[PDB]
């Protein structure tokens, strides 16, 4: 459940 | 296709066996001079950026250079680069955090960076009209950063090919190794070679 | 804005006192290896291209280089350049005359040239899609730098070395060369070493 | 008279 930048 | 002659001394630096880990730590990432979202590891050999949304995060080396030749390898895994991975140098005053994803390194007058994803150069630049360097090449995991403070240049080598200055006019400044990163749990290694 | 580190040895060559005219003549333009429309003067120091319509006309230096560092000044007056003034190197087999105005030097596989009027680089090129170098007004004086250890040809102007224009030259034997179109142009070559 | 290239 992370964003485009693995955050 | 892009190779340039190296500054005096670089060949010798590159020929020498790698420096001891103590030397690498002394010129490595500074735990007292990095983003609050970055953890420096192994006494400076590398750092890990914590997963933090909508944040760009930089680190400076422990030592600033104003004369002589300085070169260091950066090892930055391809799959840990994300949208904005920038490698270069900064003054002691460049900001090391911002509240969105950006090319933070190079976005002001205090820093100079090469975006290793897009190949663009940033100094005092929000992105548009940033020139391509070399004047795209794939930047492998390892790249060499070359700061010649006798001639006032920052340039890079990849795969044994030196690409010449990216930035000129740096004489008189005191400049630290620097990166800016956006990727959750990225690990960025620095191996200072000399002088 | 464009400066690059120089190959080892070049700084020393540029620092030395200018070479005597005898040394310049020895590596200067070859009266036995130039366009029939070119007259080599003063034993090789310069040449004059006769006024001949619809002709491009080249000259080679007397000596070909296959190893070491070689650098020579070209002096080519601004008002004597015309439509196509090209400075570089050539094998012994590059053609030195053609029957129209063109960048003859660099138009084939036997020659490599920098168009000093337009700034483009020619090798096996008629002109279209020719890259710009550096990637600048070229003054009357330019320095031509042939590094046969690394296999590069590049140039300096006004104290600024611009790095390789052409690479991958290792193994060849290459001569100083220009191609010219201008009636009564005079092009000087001053070889510095090695 | 001479042409574009002084010829």
């Amino acid at each position: 459940g992370v964003d485009i930048n693995n955050n | 296709l892009y190779f340039q002659s190296m500054p005096e001394g670089l060949e010798e630096l590159l020929s020498a066996p790698p420096p001891d880990l103590g030397a690498q730590r002394r010129h490595g990432w500074n735990p007292k001079d990095c983003s609050e979202n970055i953890e420096v590891k192994e006494g400076g050999l590398y750092f890990e950026r914590r997963p933090v949304a909508q944040s760009t995060d930089g680190a400076r080396g422990k030592r600033g250079y104003s004369r002589g030749l300085h070169a260091w390898e950066i090892s930055w895994p391809l799959e840990q680069r994300g949208t904005h991975a920038v490698v270069g140098v900064a003054t002691a005053l460049a900001p090391l955090q911002t509240d969105h994803y950006a090319a933070l390194l190079g976005s002001n007058s205090e820093s100079w960076g090469w975006d290793i994803g897009r190949g663009k150069l940033y100094h005092q630049s929000k992105g548009p009209g940033a020139p391509q360097y070399p004047a795209q090449l794939e930047v492998p995991e390892r790249l060499l950063v070359v700061l010649d403070m006798e001639e006032g240049t920052l340039g890079y080598a990849i795969g044994g090919t030196y690409l010449g200055p990216a930035f000129r006019g740096l004489k008189g400044r005191t400049l630290y190794p620097a990166v800016s990163a956006v990727w959750g749990q990225c690990q960025v290694r620095i191996r200072y070679l000399g002088e």
